[PDB]
């Protein structure tokens, strides 16, 4: 199956303060009104992945990532307490070069540089299938410099709806307090594309 | 380049205040390095986590988000 992305998928693309401004960047996004994927197999990684999940149990809890996926390489687990890894582990549902320990849930895992960033945001719902109307940036919560390969991934035990991220530019509009309340994706359609040339 | 000037107003110079000293800070553990003490109000060689420039640091009202470190312009 697949739905519509809407405009989610936005994130800080830094961790520099704005005020009442709009600002031009170019970043890997989520597409807006982009079909994404409505739900477990092995999925491909890309060069990014939108992830979000409606909990009424908190049923969906872990991630892989890596490449081979059978303790050959580093695999990266990441269990929500939340604890993630890298261990070699062989391989689900219920050589360590790294360790710590620590309703709609939206996720950004992206992997630059040998910097692997996980950013996040829960908002409360009103509905119990498909991403709901409105908008909203996510914040970065994990910037590991891990240097994993990722080619796959897979979720580990509910619907979950994935997304990949494109080499896009955004027009991000910062309220006085900083908070990105609108986004405008220059590649959308004309009217868009005046936005930002504006 | 003359040896009589006219009566008027003419632009000579450029005023610049220069820096008192060099302020350099690192979190409360060691940022591979050591911190100095914050002065404020005063034209300074400030250092934030290798974040180099010269300026008044005065007290800000601006409320940066959790995540959020610097601070940047219009200009950026």
């Amino acid at each position: 199956a697949y739905t519509n992305s809407f405009t989610r998928g936005v994130y800080y693309p830094d961790k520099v303060f704005r005020s009442s401004v709009l600002h031009s960047t170019q970043d890997l996004f989520l597409p807006f009104f982009s079909n994404v994927t409505w739900f477990n197999p092995v999925l491909p990684f890309n060069d990014g992945v939108y992830f979000a999940s409606t909990e009424k149990s908190n049923i969906i809890r872990g991630w892989i990532f890596g490449t081979t996926l059978d303790s050959k390489t580093q695999s990266l687990l990441i269990v929500n307490n939340v604890v993630i890894k890298v261990c070699e582990f062989q391989f689900p549902f219920l050589n360590c070069t790294f360790e710590y320990v620590s309703n709609l849930r939206e996720f950004v895992f992206k992997n630059i540089d040998g910097y692997f960033k996980i950013y996040s945001k829960h908002t409360p719902i009103n509905l119990v299938r498909d991403l709901p109307q409105g908008f909203s940036a996510l914040e970065p919560l994990v910037d590991l410099p891990i240097g994993i390969n990722i080619t796959r991934f897979q979720t580990l035990l509910a619907a979950y709806y994935v997304g990949y991220l494109q080499p896009r530019t955004f027009l991000l509009k910062y309220n006085e307090n900083g908070t990105i309340t609108d986004a405008v994706d220059c590649a959308l359609d004309p009217l868009s594309e005046t936005k930002c040339t504006l | 380049k003359s040896f009589t000037v006219e009566k008027g107003i003419y632009q000579t110079s450029n005023f610049r205040v220069q820096p008192t000293e060099s302020i350099v800070r690192f979190p409360n553990g060691s940022g591979s390095g050591s911190s100095t003490n914050l002065v404020k109000n005063k034209c300074v060689n400030f250092n934030f986590n290798g974040l180099t420039g010269t300026g008044v640091l005065t007290e800000s009202n601006k409320k940066f988000l959790p995540f959020q470190q610097f601070g940047r312009d219009i200009a950026d």
